[PDB]
């Protein structure tokens, strides 16, 4: 994975945009939504019965939060995604035993909403720039699965 | 499978793209050819600069089919079949190419319809073109 | 779409296997955990080391299932219907391991049916563990 | 990449006992018949009709030997295989125009080959081994793409 200053500038000034709260709820509940297998860790959240309900749901907003928190914060260090995710990598295969393929799943929908809440401004360019980065968040999530 | 309420979102959301599908079409192809790079090689005989005639008319005919198949959204696979025999025999595009497309589609929905994109929209528009892709590779071997 | 050649090289190839079944979907899925190791993730209750009478368990399962696949392979929908069930509503494996596993089970009929698995034999089988994948996964959504 | 010393011993070992000739028209007839759109980039070969017709032409046993000799190569130098395939993987985007997902369908083929060939000795931790090389030699081979 790499960017070029242009990218980088197009990825960050984008990011600053973003109400990360928000967004991390939007995304979390659509990935509930749109690939529901992905419910199989939260069945101590309560009513995932429908969209309304998923979207509606305070624990899938709060994970949506943290989750995206710790993307966010991953922005500021571009050059060392590896180093950044190693221990959260570590938990999520020892501890979560989460598959990461929901890495991929998530990133998807992430540019499917900043697609949506930018409209115009998310031109062909500045996706590409963010495809490169979800990919090299997921691979630096998996990277210390054995 | 496509349930009874996908099918009634799919039809929604495809009435309001109305005569924009050709563009939409077209944008989803270019988004496709920057984000993954590898989709270019199916490619090697057009001009793929922005706003290319060739890349315009492949936008305008893929629009074309998508509308052919919501308009007959019970029977895909008869009313897709001379496409699912060009890809098969001739064209023979790997089939992890069809969701990279898909997700750009679903990509330029989302940037063109902010109030028609909800979460159980984007939902049935992701299993119906996933269904789609399923048809159209359907006679590969 | 299994033609009847397909159909006729898959019912001659898992009656050589026959009795092996459950051994060999053990191996299928040792092959698979080694290989491909975040499919250990759909099993952390499992004591996974060689030799693992779990994963015995777990082969022997699956194998039958296949054997009743075969057996109804004109009827697959229907007479895997609890397991396709299971898998979407409470397993929930995404459908990106059905492939790794499919190939393992490929390697581990290769390895033991040295004879049998021709060129035509191998199409025959990775298209039927596909149209088997299919049918498991139809109904996550 | 990085191997232990059981993987590289593993890999090596094996290939030694490798008849690199027919193993590779083995693999490449396979992967021919059993993925049949991957002919695309093969219409002079001849004949590619029936599993037999494709197994016993001889363009496609050169092919399948001169794609496993660059590939055996490859196996010499496996701390620096991007360094090494760098010019093959130019070759198969500018000129050739070969989707890299084939060299994964490839990468597959052999080792269902190779369990063919080898029987009982092609155990799980050396198939294992073996799964990693071909992923590494796939990477390698797509990294120029642009
Ligand atoms: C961009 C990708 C992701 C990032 C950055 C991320 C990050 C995090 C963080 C920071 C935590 C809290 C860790 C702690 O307790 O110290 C967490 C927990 C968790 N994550 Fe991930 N996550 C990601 C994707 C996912 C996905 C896709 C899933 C499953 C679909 C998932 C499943 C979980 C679960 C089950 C927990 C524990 C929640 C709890 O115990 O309340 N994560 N993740
Ligand atoms: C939603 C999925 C798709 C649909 C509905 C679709 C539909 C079509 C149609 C209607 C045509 C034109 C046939 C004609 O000229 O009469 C076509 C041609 C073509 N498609 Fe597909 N296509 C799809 C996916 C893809 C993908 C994923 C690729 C490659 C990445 C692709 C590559 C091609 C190529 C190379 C041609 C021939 C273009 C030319 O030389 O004019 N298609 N497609
Ligand atoms: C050919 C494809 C497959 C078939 C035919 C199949 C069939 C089965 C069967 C018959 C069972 C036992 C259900 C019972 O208790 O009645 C089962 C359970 C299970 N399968 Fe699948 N399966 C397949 C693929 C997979 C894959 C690829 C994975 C994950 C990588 C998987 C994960 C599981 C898990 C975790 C269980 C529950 C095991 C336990 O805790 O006892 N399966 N499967
Ligand atoms: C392990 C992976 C691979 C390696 C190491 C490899 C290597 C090579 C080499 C050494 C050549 C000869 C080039 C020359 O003229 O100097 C070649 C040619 C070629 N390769 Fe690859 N190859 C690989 C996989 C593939 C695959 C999977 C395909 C497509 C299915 C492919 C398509 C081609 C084509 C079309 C040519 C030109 C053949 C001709 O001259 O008619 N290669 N490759």
């Amino acid at each position: 994975m790499h960017l070029t200053p242009e990218e980088k500038s197009a990825v960050t000034a984008l990011w600053g945009k973003v109400n990360v709260d928000e967004v991390g709820g939007e995304a979390y509940g659509r990935l509930l939504v749109v690939y529901p297998w992905t419910q199989r860790f939260f069945e101590s959240f309560g009513d995932l019965s429908t969209p309304d309900a998923v979207m509606g749901n305070p624990k899938v907003k709060a994970q949506g939060k943290k989750v995206l928190g710790a993307f966010s914060d991953g922005l500021a260090h571009l050059d060392n995604l590896k180093g950044t995710f190693a221990t959260l990598s570590e938990l999520h295969c020892d501890k979560l035993h989460v598959d990461p393929e929901n890495f991929r799943l998530l990133g998807n929908v992430l540019v499917c909403v900043l697609a949506h809440h930018f409209g115009k401004e998310f031109t062909p360019p500045v996706q590409a720039a963010y495809q490169k980065v979800v990919a090299g968040v997921a691979n630096a999530l998996a990277h210390k699965y054995h | 499978m496509l349930s009874p309420a996908d099918k009634t979102n799919v039809k929604a959301a495809w009435g309001k793209v109305g005569a924009h599908a050709g563009e939409y079409g077209a944008e989803a192809y270019e988004r496709m050819f920057l984000s993954f790079p590898t989709t270019k090689t199916y490619f090697p005989h057009f001009d793929l600069s922005h706003g290319s005639a060739q890349v315009k008319g492949q936008g305008k005919k893929v629009a074309d089919a998508l509308t052919n198949a919501v308009a007959h959204v019970d029977d895909m696979p008869n009313a897709l079949s001379a496409l699912s025999d060009l890809h098969a025999h001739k064209l023979r595009v790997d089939p992890v190419n069809f969701k990279l497309l898909s997700h750009c589609l679903l990509v330029t929905l989302a940037a063109h319809l902010p109030a028609e994109f909800t979460p159980a929209v984007h939902a049935s528009l992701d299993k119906f073109l996933a269904s789609v892709s399923t048809v159209l590779t359907s006679k590969y071997r």
